[PDB]
């Protein structure tokens, strides 16, 4: 294992997908906010129905 | 443009991502975007341009 920051992980994982990095790092806490809220919901998609 | 930023303690190089091997930061290793206010962590240090020595003719 090697240690990275976490942000530079996503710029290389943007950058697997032909996203250029500048992407995300112009956009990291708009990401962070999306990517947070989308696991809140699905606690919510599990608590509702079994 | 492909790998990532280091610095061995005090000057900062580009190197490829899965074997250390370090390059002087150039206008050539990188691609320009935004500005100093947007990144989070971002960082101060010269970046080369190949151009200028030549032009210094
Ligand atoms: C970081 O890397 C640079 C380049 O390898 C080192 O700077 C060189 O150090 C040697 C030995 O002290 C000198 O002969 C060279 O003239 C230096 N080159 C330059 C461009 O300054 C630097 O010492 C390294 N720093 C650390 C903390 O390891
Ligand atoms: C990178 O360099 C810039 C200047 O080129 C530094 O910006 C100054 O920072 C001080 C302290 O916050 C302010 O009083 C100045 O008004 C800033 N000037 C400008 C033009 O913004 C910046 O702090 C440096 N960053 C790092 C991490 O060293
Ligand atoms: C990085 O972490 C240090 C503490 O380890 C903190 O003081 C600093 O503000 C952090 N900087 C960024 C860009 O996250």
């Amino acid at each position: 294992a090697l240690q990275i920051p976490f942000a530079m992980q996503m710029a290389y994982r943007f950058n697997g997908i032909g996203v250029t990095q500048n992407v995300l790092y112009e956009n990291q806490k708009l990401i962070a906010n999306q990517f947070n809220s989308a696991i809140g919901k699905i606690q919510d998609s599990l608590s509702s129905t079994a | 443009r492909e790998g990532v930023f280091v610095s061995n303690g005090t000057h900062w190089f580009v190197t490829q991502r899965n074997f250390y091997e370090p390059q002087i930061i150039t206008t050539d290793n990188t691609f320009v975007s935004g500005n100093c206010d947007v990144v989070i962590g971002i960082v101060n240090n010269t970046v080369y341009d190949p151009l200028q020595p030549e032009l210094d003719s």
